[PDB]
Formats: C-alpha cells, sequence, structure tokens
C-alpha cells in the first residue's frame, strides 16, 4: 500500500522517466543544471551583500546622541506650549513624537493639550494643513 | 509444528483443509459432512506420520490399520482408499526402502523415460514400484543429470546442485534418512572483499545490504500498487524496475538539494534587502546629524522656532537610530539562520561509485539465485514460488550430491550413452529412436505404451531441434517453451594441497570492478573435507565466460585470491575443473526462471501430457501417451533438485492412474 520509508515513487515521476530511453538522463540533467544556476546565484548575492556589509563599517556609533532623562512634569510653560504647535505642524497626530520632542509631557495629556487649547491655538487649522503635506 | 499436524506440514500439505488433489479422488468426502472430512484428514495425517517416522521400510496398508486408533480404524475401506492414494502419488513409500510385499512377477504396460536425471529416476523407481516395466534412456555415461559430482582421489566437489534448501517440508529430508548423506549446515557469515583485496567495513557491508532489500520492496510496490507491468507494449523486467527505482532515488536527492539551496537564496535575498535598507537609513542618519550639529550652532537663548528645530532633529535622529537597531537585530537572526543551513546540507549523492559496486554484488547474488541477468526476469512473477519456501537452514552434501541419484539408480534398467533423436507417439503407442553417443552409427528402436520426457528445458528449446517430436508438439506447448527462460550458472573448482583461508567461513565474496563483470567470480565456497575452494560465475558473465580457456579462468581466480590472502599463501592448485552448462548438449543451461512475458502458468502448461489424434478417422479419442517431468514442470518448486524429484513422483502417479486405473475414486 505504501513504499518503504525513504523511497520516493510517484506516478508522475514514474511516467516522467519511462517516456523515452534518455528521459531519465534528460530529467536528471534538468536539475543538475538548475542546481548550478541557483548555486552561483547565491555566490552572486553573496559578493553583493559583502559590499553592502562593507559600506556599514563602524555602524552608527559616532552619530548617536545621549538619552534625555528628565522627570515628566505637570504644568505647561509657554515655551513648552509653543514647541507643541510646531510639533503638531510637523507631526500631524503622532503623539509619541510630539511627546518625544517636548521631553516632559504625558503622551496622554498631549491629547488633553490638543483638546484644551484647541481653539486658542487654532489646532484645527494647524492640523488640516499638516494634512495638506 | 509437530504431531499428526507436523506430518502434513512436512509433506507440503495443509493439515486442517483438503487439497484440490484430494477433492478429485474423494469428491464424496469433500462434498459431504464436515465430520467425515475431519475423519479423513486425520487418517491422512496419521499415515503420513507413520511413514515419516520410519522411511526405511514399506508402510503396508495393514501395518497402517494395525497402528491406527478407533473410531478411525473402523471404516477399513476409507483407510485403504486413503493409504492407496498416498502411495500412488508418492507421499509415502517413495525413495529407497525395504519392500514388505514383494515385486509382482508379471509386469504391466511399458514406460520409456528419457533422461536419468533426478526427475527421471524418481518416476522410474515409483513406476517399477507399481509393477510397470521401465527403461531409462540416458545420453550421458552417468546417471546424474544436473546433479554432477567431481571425484578425483579424495577430492569431491559438486558441479551441479550442491545445496539442500532446508529440511522443513523438504522431501529430501526423507531421502537423507534412507541414503547415507553427510549433510552439513552452511554458516551464512559472508565477508565481502573489494577489487583491492581489503574487506568491506561493517558500516558499508551492512548499510548497502539494507538498501538492497529496500530496493527490492520498492519494485514490488511499482508492480502491485502502480500496475507498472507493461511499458510501450512490452512487459517490464526486474532489471528495468530496479533502475527506475534507482533513478527516482537519484532524482529525489537532487530535488532535496535544490530546495535546500533555494532556501538559501530566499534568505540571502532577504538579507540583501535588509542591508540596502540599513545602508540607506545610515545615510539618512548622517544627513540629520549634520543638520542637528548645524542647528546647535545657533547658540542660546534662541527663539522657539530655533529651539524647535534643534529639539525636532534630535528626536528624528534618535528614531532612525531606533529603526537601525531593529535592523541589526533582524540581521543577526538572518545571518545565523544562514550559517544554520550551510551546516545541514542534505545528502550529496544517492550512492557513491563505491557503494554502487558493493550493491552490484548483491545484484550478482540475485542473478545467481535465478541463474540469469535481471533484465530477463519478469518483474511481476519472478518470485511466485517464494510462498512455498522450506524452513530450516541450508546445507551441503559433504560426500557429493551425486550420492543420491547413484542411490536411486540401483535395480533400474538404464541405457547409458543412448541419445534420443526422435519421439513418435500415436493412438496405438510409442516408439523412441535413439543412437549410440559413442558411434552414432548404431541405431535403436524402443516401443512402449508411454514416454516420460524429462529432457531439460534447454534441450526442448534448442533450434534446430535436438529431438524431433512426431507429430510435432502443439502450439500451446511449444509457445510455453519459447516463453519460459532457461538460465545459466557456472562453477570453478580449485583443488589445493593446504587450507589457506578462514576454515570456519563457509563462503566469502569478491566485489567486481564494473557492473558488467558483477557476476564474474563473485563468490567462493568452503564446503568439503579436502581443501577445496569453489567459485561462482553468474549473470551476464556466465555465458561470456564459456568462451575463455580454463587457464585464463583459473588465472583470474588466483588473482582474486592473492589480492585477499596475499601472493605467498595461495599455491598452485593441484586439480582444476570449470563447467559450461550452456555448452553441454544435455543441459543447454543450468535451470529455469520466470522470464519477462511468462508466468508460473507456463510451468503448468509444461506438465500437461499429450494425447495424440486417432489413427483411424472416426475412432474415439485415445489415452495420453507423452508425459513430462523435471524441474521446468513443477510450478511451486522450479529450478531445484527437490522440485525435479517431486515432478517425477507426480508423473508416476499420473501414468500409473492412466494405465493401471485409479481404484480409490469409488
Amino acid at each position: 500500500r505504501k513504499p518503504p520509508k525513504g523511497m520516493f515513487l510517484s506516478q508522475e515521476d514514474v511516467e516522467a522517466v519511462s517516456a523515452n530511453a534518455t528521459a531519465a538522463t534528460t530529467v536528471l540533467r534538468q536539475l543538475d543544471m538548475e542546481l548550478v544556476s541557483v548555486k552561483r546565484q547565491i555566490q552572486n548575492i553573496k559578493q553583493t551583500n559583502s559590499a553592502l556589509k562593507e559600506k556599514l563599517d563602524g555602524g552608527i556609533e559616532p552619530y548617536r546622541l545621549p538619552e534625555v532623562i528628565q522627570k515628566c512634569n505637570a504644568r505647561w510653560t509657554t515655551e513648552e506650549q509653543l514647541l507643541a504647535v510646531q510639533a503638531i505642524r510637523k507631526y500631524g497626530r503622532d503623539f509619541q513624537a510630539i511627546s518625544d520632542v517636548i521631553g516632559n509631557k504625558s503622551v496622554v495629556q498631549v491629547k488633553n493639550f490638543f483638546v484644551n487649547y484647541r481653539r486658542r491655538f487654532n489646532i484645527d487649522e494647524v492640523l488640516q494643513e499638516w494634512e495638506a503635506e | 509444528p509437530s504431531g499428526v499436524e507436523g506430518a502434513a506440514f512436512q509433506s507440503r500439505l495443509p493439515h486442517d483443509r483438503m487439497t484440490s488433489q484430494e477433492a478429485a479422488c474423494f469428491p464424496d468426502i469433500i462434498s459431504g459432512p464436515q465430520q467425515t472430512q475431519k475423519v479423513f484428514l486425520f487418517i491422512r495425517n496419521r499415515t503420513l506420520q507413520l511413514w515419516l517416522d520410519n522411511p526405511k521400510i514399506q508402510l503396508t496398508f495393514e501395518a497402517t490399520l494395525q497402528q491406527l486408533e478407533a473410531p478411525y480404524n473402523s471404516d477399513t475401506v476409507l483407510v485403504h482408499r486413503v493409504h492407496s492414494y498416498l502411495e500412488r502419488h508418492g507421499l509415502i513409500n517413495f525413495g529407497i526402502y525395504k519392500r514388505i510385499k514383494p515385486l509382482p512377477t508379471k509386469k504391466t504396460g511399458k514406460v520409456i523415460i528419457i533422461g536419468s536425471g533426478v526427475s527421471g529416476l524418481a518416476a522410474a523407481r515409483q513406476l517399477q514400484s507399481f509393477g510397470m516395466d521401465v527403461t531409462l534412456l540416458e545420453a550421458r555415461d552417468r546417471v546424474g543429470g544436473r546433479v554432477a559430482t567431481f571425484r578425483k582421489g579424495n577430492y569431491v566437489a559438486d558441479l551441479g546442485a550442491m545445496v539442500v534448501t532446508g529440511l522443513g517440508g523438504n522431501p529430501m529430508a526423507v531421502v537423507s534418512k534412507q541414503v547415507n548423506m553427510e549433510l552439513a549446515k552452511i554458516k551464512q557469515k559472508c565477508p565481502l572483499y573489494e577489487a583491492n583485496g581489503q574487506a568491506v567495513p561493517k558500516e558499508k557491508d551492512e548499510m548497502v545490504e539494507q538498501e538492497f532489500n529496500r530496493l527490492l520492496e520498492a519494485t514490488s510496490y511499482l508492480s502491485h500498487q502502480l500496475d507498472f507491468n507493461v511499458l510501450n507494449n512490452k512487459p517490464v523486467s526486474l532489471g528495468q524496475a530496479l533502475e527506475v527505482v534507482i533513478q527516482l532515488q537519484e532524482k529525489h536527492v537532487k530535488d532535496e538539494q535544490i530546495e535546500h539551496w533555494k532556501k538559501i537564496v530566499k534568505t540571502q535575498e532577504e538579507l540583501k534587502e535588509l542591508l540596502n535598507k540599513m545602508v540607506n537609513l545610515k545615510e539618512k542618519i548622517k544627513e540629520l546629524h549634520q543638520q542637528y550639529k548645524e542647528a546647535s550652532e545657533v547658540k542660546p537663548p534662541r527663539d522657539i522656532t530655533a529651539e524647535f528645530l534643534v529639539k525636532s532633529k534630535h528626536r528624528d535622529l534618535t528614531a532612525l537610530c531606533k529603526e537601525y537597531d531593529e535592523l541589526a537585530e533582524t540581521q543577526g537572526k538572518l545571518e545565523e539562520k544562514l550559517q544554520e543551513l550551510e551546516a545541514n546540507p542534505p545528502s550529496d549523492v544517492y550512492l557513491s561509485s563505491r557503494d554502487r559496486q558493493i550493491l552490484d554484488w548483491h545484484f550478482a547474488n540475485l542473478e545467481f539465485a535465478n541463474a540469469t541477468p535481471l533484465s530477463t526476469l519478469s518483474l511481476k512473477h519472478w518470485d511466485q514460488d517464494d510462498d512455498f519456501e522450506f524452513t530450516g537452514s541450508h546445507l551441503t552434501v559433504r560426500n557429493g550430491y551425486s550420492c543420491v541419484p547413484v542411490a536411486l539408480a540401483e535395480g533400474l534398467d538404464i541405457k547409458l550413452n543412448t541419445a534420443v533423436r526422435q519421439v513418435r507417439y500415436t493412438a496405438s503407442g510409442c516408439e523412441v529412436i535413439a543412437v549410440n553417443t559413442r558411434s552414432t552409427s548404431q541405431t535403436f528402436i524402443y516401443k512402449c505404451d508411454a514416454v516420460l520426457c524429462t529432457l531439460p528445458l534447454g534441450v526442448l528449446k534448442q533450434q534446430p531441434p535436438a529431438v524431433q517430436f512426431v507429430p510435432p508438439l502443439p502450439e500451446w506447448k511449444t509457445s510455453a517453451v519459447q516463453r519460459m527462460g532457461f538460465g545459466n550458472l557456472n562453477k570453478v573448482v580449485l583443488c589445493f594441497d593446504r587450507v589457506f583461508w578462514d576454515p570456519s567461513v563457509n563462503l566469502f565474496g569478491h566485489v567486481g570492478s564494473t557492473t558488467a563483470s558483477r557476476g564474474e567470480l563473485f563468490l567462493f565456497w568452503n564446503l568439503y573435507k579436502a581443501p577445496i575452494l569453489l567459485a561462482l560465475v553468474a549473470g551476464e558473465a556466465a555465458g561470456i565466460m564459456e568462451n575463455i580457456s580454463d587457464d585464463v579462468i583459473v588465472g583470474r581466480c588466483l588473482a582474486i585470491l592473492k589480492g585477499i590472502f596475499g601472493s605467498s599463501a595461495v599455491p598452485q592448485p593441484k586439480e582444476t575443473v570449470v563447467s559450461r552448462w550452456r555448452a553441454d548438449p544435455w543441459a543447454r543451461g543450468s535451470y529455469s526462471y520466470v522470464a519477462a512475458g511468462s508466468s508460473g502458468n507456463d510451468y503448468d502448461l509444461m506438465a500437461q501430457p499429450i494425447t495424440p489424434g486417432p489413427s483411424i478417422p472416426g475412432a474415439p479419442q485415445p489415452i495420453p501417451r507423452l508425459f513430462f517431468a523435471g524441474e521446468h514442470t513443477i510450478r511451486n518448486y522450479p529450478a531445484t533438485v527437490h522440485g525435479a524429484l517431486l515432478s517425477g513422483l507426480r508423473e508416476a502417479g499420473r501414468i500409473a492412474d492412466q494405465f493401471l486405473g485409479a481404484m480409490y475414486t469409488l
């Protein structure tokens, strides 16, 4: 009912190698060639990746910048309030970036800040024209 | 098994079920109540046991009934019906025993038997047992047939049959009890040596053997599950089925390899895309770092658009420094998953040019079992007789296997050097025309009621005919003759003056340089007392080795031995014998096989006897006059000595039934 384990026999395969007297040899050189095609295609992307790996010598350690460690604060200084309106104009709705910029503001009350001075700072007009980009 | 049930087994009979033979002699029983069937079956098995426990004395009908038990020993006619059946068809009182009831003075009917090979002698002795007049015509000067034993001085080596295939169910078990035979068990240990002369390592010897049997089962799957039995109108052979299995295994190793690397391109390609993003992100880092370091140049206190710009670019740079670390994390994963896959590459080939030479020895062994190349063997039927394998180990006859035919031959009328040239069979009887082999001038005429032909299948196949049938054999018989195969297999007997091999090894192998020469001197045997080594020449090699002088053949033999034992141990052999059964006019090969295009049903065609037409037109259909026996006529036991012997016993019963009447069918 089933071949010995490890043996591989299928009707299609069997038909394939019975068809002629050289079908076997033909079908066996159809993989021999196609295996070289893949094999040197590897060494082709291998060289290429060697070049790209060579361009990242040193990674990005000279371009790194220290972590701003500051306790989050509650009140809104005008200076802090003013940054926001530019963050909004340059970041649409990414509250994380906006809080990242300010550095002392609750990701949470950035939305509160959006909700509060929404008329005094004309945040709608601001947003609609971040959208325009 | 043992008991009265063991006697049935050891006579090739189901113990609990009645055979097609017994249904024909006892149609009253087999259509009757289950209870009488069991009664009959018991007295069958019990007389058999009576015979088998002492096969050196005639088992008389009335010695039987004395030792039977009631209530079975009441229906004396059933016993007599049963006892006579077993005697006619040779399941009891066959072989060489002391008769109790003496031979009849007046003989009845006349049988001419062609050939005093083992089937011939078996029937001769049974017919003469049964009261008939038998003459045997032998073309050779010895009564062996294909059981041929060399003897010079104290050397003894069989050129013919040499192996009893095990005593469980073997009628030769009976014979050895009657004929002094030195039966010795054959140790199956068999170390191979390659062409270099150095043993195969147990790793290879044992790992290629399993591939061998795995390959066999494979072909079996192709035959019985995929109906791969006919290709481009021709029937498939075992050899072709094997190669198709091998090529499909070679094909799947390549498929395996191609999908393994194809994983590697799919991940070097993944990695390539990563590096591109990493290189293009680093350049976006570089540019922003510039712009931030510039915007830091507007020193404080600055206006909020300036502070915004400085704060803004620092977040942006950090973010893309965030992304770039997620991408050298994901690099490390891909850069190790790549070193993983180069670490497990699949199998590089399917079989190395070395294994393929060790495998080819296992194929040369199979070409020995069937005495023919595997491109001839019918894939479907080449092993149809496997269901009737005997139990027990295989054996050899240390005193030479001709000791048996020479034994059966006593007291028989045998005409040696008498070659049949023509068989005439007609409504009124038969005449067989033989010449003297020594002076083919002298011509002989033998008239008889019936001819038993035990001519080898190689002889009946000879073109132009070695024996003329008058009238010709019908097409259904001659077509079975063309379809069957007659194999070939030759031996080289090397007689030395001192043992230089492992004496506890019965057999060892030589692995061959090429596929073509795989059968050429691939196996050696130590079996006999004297220091004799025996070498096989099987498969395609066998036929090709008959056109080469002994000296060259022993030349090669001593090379293969030197390479294994070293050039100073093996001396010159004292006596040397090489055999060519395909050249022998009285064999024309070694034994039969199931050729591609044939089937075991051709073996039953070989055995149907011939009934010639009426002499006077309008006269009624006569008696069968021409019968056939020998190894090519027994379907479940071809190509063996025990199968020859059984064929002769079968024909004696059929001939006696036809010419003496079957008193036990009433």
